[PDB]
């Protein structure tokens, strides 16, 4: 019924980081 | 009316450039061939800057007639008209190379017009028509630091293959252009079947070792036929104007620079600048404004340069090689075949999978044969997200630039059409801009294309590198800002999975890249999309 | 991290929903709103800055259906949406005429709504869910607005009155009408109808307007909640002692020209009064602003024009409040069009023709919505020279298509069915003069052009525009407006209909506060207006 | 309302009516013209005042077909009329070109034409109405114009000149002409025909002349009864203080200017006298207009160049007046296309070529008169490096349209007939350089081109523009001019054809007071040039 | 002939105030 | 395979001329 980023049917998030070596 | 006329091997090709005889009245013109397949290539630059000018005016026409394939066209008026997106790209191949060899400060308008006049079906025009324009450019007397060579390099039986024909590319892994000086390369576009960061640099080191031979007959050509340089200088240094705008705003855009939030630092940058002007002009009416604001620049310029040289927090405080935050969603929109929203940092794409029939594939009737497309990828870069108001009618030639890079970036993951027989329509909608926008487009292509249930081969990322040098000193930037772009040395673009590269693009604004840099550059990339893969992992890791 | 502020609400038979605070965070404001699967991202920008010299308000609507919407892929050669088709340029009008009066008098800064369609549920039209986007987002935005606006559509399905009808429903319907207001009064009237009586037409704008109050309930909570400060702007300070120095040299002037009856002429002095009182204020003061000036002299015009509406007195062309102009009806104006008609009331005149075809000559529509097939085409034409000027002549503006659109719902009602006619009609109106209403000449032009080309309408067809002038609760209805009428007045107010009903009705209104009672002695003063044209009318032509 | 007055007149075999009055009644003029059912409604806006600093004249003239005059609907996607079509675009040109020189000198404010076609007898050519239209609807404004003008077509059957024949008599006709011009003498001259002698084609200048001065006598009765008061218009009063300031700072310098021979440095040489002299004036005085000091330095260089004729000293290129320029004549100038060819007269150069295809490669014209296949296909592109400029390379523009199809007039006679020849034929002509007559070297170029396609053409043609100086009753016809000898001279009269005939005439005279004479000595001097070029084009091609 | 003096029928009205 | 005029397969030219009466 509605639509936006609240209706993600997954999801996953990280913060600023540096890479692994 | 004698053509003065010079000829050399090329590969397995025999290069034709002729000048003198045709276009009399441009600044300068050249016929270029390649085996049967010619573009004729004018340019002509103004004598006299507009008084008011503050940019370069520099403006690549690009056009193929179609009675170069002895072919009437298929339009409805029966004529050639407005430029397909094939010619659009090409226009750009000859442009991004070009464009940074005009000396700083040189603000006359320069007109290169590129027209295809007989076409080989087995030789490509763009890298005639490239050509073409360096020997041009280099005849007019124009201020202009080349002449650049063009090479496209192939990859069969994992050897590497100058200017591949059309059959032999076929069997190619690797479809790579690579434009440049004697000294440096300049620019580079590709697409590749996932191929090592080793393998890449190979090829780019190859395609500017192999194009020397066109530069040196160019220069031959130019001592031959070339018309006098211009006299033209930039304008000389005023040491008292600068220390006076150093005085009002050099202290206050260093601070304004350590703001990471972009709105919040291009408000205070505007305010800066806004009143250092101000106060100057309440002194002296009679200062030059747009002057004014070339000093502003290079202070700001030198601000974000030499903190990074130095090793100090970048603009947002991140250390040389650390990514932006990430967002990943997955199944945002209701009615679509599959949609995902990717935010890294102050970059957003909404990109949606749309599936359809062989009625769907696009027809395009191309000069080198019709031919049908089944994987479409457009980009749209409105005003708003970069807070701007702004015409919203026709693609911009930006726009389809950067939804070409993007589908490259896809391409090596797409399941054929015995594996998967569909149109796919990739749709990108660039709802936030900070830097690198189109490889964001990529990273949302991949998660939007699983959610539709597309069985791609392996997730697919990418990042936009930077560079920041003076003399032999330099730092590579990973994940740039809009603002390290700018004041940077390069853009920077490699797209893949975790695999190998799908798509790699430079764009040098510097002469004197080294090799080492663009290694650094390709080893330090792998580690940032190996991690945003990580995060996309997380979210989708094979399609619905 | 990305987080979404999220509101829903129950809205007749549908939730929507409202998201900001996550997508395109540069734009001034962003909304993603939902209507049961309906889904229509609507942003804004807001320049901070007005432009130096800028003396109009410069709002742009831009409306784009995206084909992915409706799991698609655009129909066109290049399978890409281009340029806005007939029903986008439509829609964005209907977002524009309701939230243009409700910036403050005097704000003059760019603003810039753009509303993409990305998800569509084929029940539920994008229309009324893109306007409560639009809404939201200027509410959200901080810019200067007196909103928030609701909208609503009202349909009249056995003899009751339907909120938001799914377009199954609509084909029960005998109205289709659109309704925008604030919390206090009525905006705008977008509306066809199957010939409905004036009390049924006025039942269904105030049911459409307290239906829409919980839609501005919902914003008012969500702005409360994650609304951005309003702007800081305040309107250019009176200055008394500059006013009465253009008034003793305009007032009394301006005051005889606005008694000079002929259009050519009154115009013609009303600008020899401006240009030298400018030249003389210009000449004791070469320091005041143009632009200023400008303004306190059309306050003068407006001042003179309005209060003498309200003090009872003739009119500018002399007459009274209840009067229509000179009628002229002609038919059979052009000897190898299949029918014709020139229609002349006052300064306005519609050449008009009618052009009989068969099933070929249908047009395609590829809606959004579903793909339909149009057996009635009405053009509308306005060319420069119907108001003596100059100009393109190039595509049709937004201001044809929706005035071809209003003009040719006045004449659906009547149009008889593919059983009774079985051919296609194209109706084209050519506005070959202009002072008032001439879509509704329109109207007129095209029930005697049809009647001529021996198409069996049910009746004859005519239309008029109405008029106001109101100071507080005083207030005064005007028949058959002129153009000054219309910029000096606080409404246009379209009605067409046969003896028998309403066709269409369209209201344009300028002010907050107007009242049910107005609109009464509008819809019932028009009543009178079209059964005098009617009759006219009849005289010249009563049957095919 | 007034009824309309009407004036109706025979016509050789037709009934022209004229009516004014009631139809647009805003606009400086309107007429709506009828020819045998054949109607076009023509209107004029003349605007009261000039742009403050305005230095060209600007004339538009827009000439659009509706479809609902053959009573049909437009067949394109959007069932409507769009941009002008080449027909549309070509027959604007024959109201514009003639009208043009009309105008006083000096005489700079707006002026917009707009011809409308409302109804159409298939017989009866629009054309020649709406010319009669826009010559009434002129002549009735009161804009200072020094009409009326007449239009007449010229058909050729059994030997006899035939006066406005239909569409059936034109099919076996070996000549289609039309001339228009005042009272006194010729204005514009456009025709094919089928290889006739300078007699015949003189012979029907003079007829339709003639003929059409019954259209004169009536337009001027017309303007007796309904003309409205002449403008009180004034050129600039003469500053001959003025005029000797300039003259002394430049007249010598301009003198030795037009005395250099080459193109590029005549140019840039007359530049710096222009902008040094306009820098001197503007030290001393920097109240002095800067429009009128270009306009006194283009009088002298008018003066310079016109006198040097008169006196028979040798013109800018050292020439004498019946002298043509040096010839370079290629074929088989590209390697892909069917044939090429690269034609070079002085600095005029065009690169033709010729391609050959099928009856799927023939252009569909939906043209008002009835549809129609074209099977001979002529483009013309006027690139901005062809004259050493900057700008714009988007579609066709108004004179490209022109000039394409004027070559394409002075081939069409020798091309053989699909019943022995069954292929569509495309020529494209790409100008190179320009400086006099571009499309008459796109003749020359085509006819080699066709040859080198092996297209069995009946005999070689080519072309010329002549040039003419005129004071008082002394006069001097120039062969093969330059352009500075077009743009200061008062004619450029193009004729083409083969050895034995003419296939296309152009006149387009800037002067009043043209004689027979003078067309009659150009005509012969034509002939010698073309037969000059047609043998140094038979040394390198003779035969397909 | 065209133009609006060849009507095949045609009527007029002077500025009224219409009856309610 | 070359392109231009070097390249003609058949060329003529003349001085500039005044042709005969
Ligand atoms: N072949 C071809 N068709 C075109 C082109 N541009 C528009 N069209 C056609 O024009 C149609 C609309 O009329 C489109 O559906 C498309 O097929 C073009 O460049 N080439
Ligand atoms: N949707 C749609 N548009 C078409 C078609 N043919 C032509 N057009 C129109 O013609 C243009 C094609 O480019 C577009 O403006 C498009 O709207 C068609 O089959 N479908
Ligand atoms: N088939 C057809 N295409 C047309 C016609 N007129 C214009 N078009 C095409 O449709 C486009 C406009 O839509 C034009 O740019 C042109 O390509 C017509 O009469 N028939
Ligand atoms: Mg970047
Ligand atoms: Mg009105
Ligand atoms: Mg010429």
């Amino acid at each position: 019924g509605a639509a936006g980023g609240h209706t993600a049917t997954h999801h996953a998030s990280a913060a600023p980081a540096r890479p692994q070596p | 009316l004698n053509p003065i006329v010079r000829k050399f091997q090329y590969g397995q090709h025999t290069v034709t450039l002729e000048t003198g005889m045709m276009a009399r009245q441009a600044t300068a013109a050249v016929m270029v061939s390649m085996d049967d397949t010619a573009v004729f290539v004018t340019v002509v630059g103004q004598k006299k800057a507009k008084p008011g000018q503050d940019f370069f005016p520099l403006t690549v026409n690009y056009q193929e007639r179609t009675y170069a394939a002895g072919r009437i066209p298929g339009s409805f008026f029966r004529r050639e008209g407005r430029p397909s997106e094939g010619e659009t790209l090409i226009a750009r191949l000859i442009d991004r190379p070009i464009r940074p060899l005009f000396p700083e400060g040189f603000v006359n308008e320069v007109q290169v017009i590129a027209t295809v006049v007989s076409v080989n079906p087995q030789v490509n025009p763009d890298i005639v028509a490239m050509i073409g324009a360096s020997a041009a450019l280099s005849l007019s007397g124009i201020p202009f630091n080349g002449p650049i060579g063009a090479a496209r390099v192939g990859y069969i039986n994992d050897q590497y293959v100058l200017n591949p024909t059309q059959d032999e590319l076929k069997e190619s892994k690797l479809d790579l252009v690579v434009a440049g000086t004697e000294a440096a390369v300049l620019m580079v576009e590709s697409e590749a079947e996932l191929l090592s960061e080793d393998q890449m640099l190979g090829a780019v080191v190859f395609g500017h070792e192999q194009q020397q031979v066109v530069i040196q007959n160019i220069n031959e050509l130019v001592k031959e036929a070339g018309k006098p340089r211009w006299d033209w200088q930039p304008e000389p240094v005023n040491e008292a104007l600068n220390a006076r705008v150093a005085a009002l705003a050099e202290a206050r855009l260093s601070d304004a620079y350590r703001i990471t939030d972009k709105q919040e630092r291009y408000a205070q940058v505007d305010v800066i600048k806004s009143e250092t002007i101000a106060t100057l002009l309440a002194e002296d009416e009679t200062l030059d404004e747009n002057e004014l604001g070339e000093i502003l620049h290079a202070i700001e310029k030198n601000v974000v340069r030499s903190r990074v040289l130095a090793g100090e927090p970048r603009i947002d405080g991140r250390e040389k090689d650390m990514i932006r935050g990430l967002d990943v969603r997955t199944g945002v929109l209701p009615r679509t075949h599959g949609s995902a929203l990717f935010t890294r940092g102050e970059t957003q794409a909404l990109v949606t999978a749309t599936l359809g029939t062989a009625r769907d594939a696009q027809v395009l009737d191309e000069l080198m044969g019709e031919r049908t497309d089944t994987f479409l990828f457009h980009y749209n870069f409105p005003p708003y997200s970069v807070g701007e108001t702004g015409m919203v009618g026709s693609p911009k030639r930006r726009e389809i630039g950067h939804g070409r890079l993007a589908k490259r970036g896809v391409l090596a993951v797409m399941p054929d059409m015995d594996k998967f027989p569909y149109t796919v329509r990739v749709v990108s909608e660039i709802t936030e801009s900070n830097g690198s926008s189109s490889m964001a487009s990529v990273c949302g292509a991949s998660l939007a294309l699983m959610d539709a249930g597309v069985p791609i081969k392996a997730a697919v990322a990418g990042i936009a590198m930077g560079l920041v040098k003076e003399g032999d000193n330099y730092v590579v930037l990973s994940d740039i800002l809009g603002d390290e772009d700018h004041l940077g040395d390069m853009d920077f673009k490699v797209a893949g999975s975790r695999d190998g590269i799908s798509a790699l693009q430079m764009d040098i604004k510097i002469e004197g890249i080294t090799k080492e840099i663009m290694q650094v550059a390709l080893n330090q990339a792998k580690g940032a999309r190996l991690h945003i893969l990580g995060v996309m992992e997380q979210a989708i890791n094979a399609p619905r």
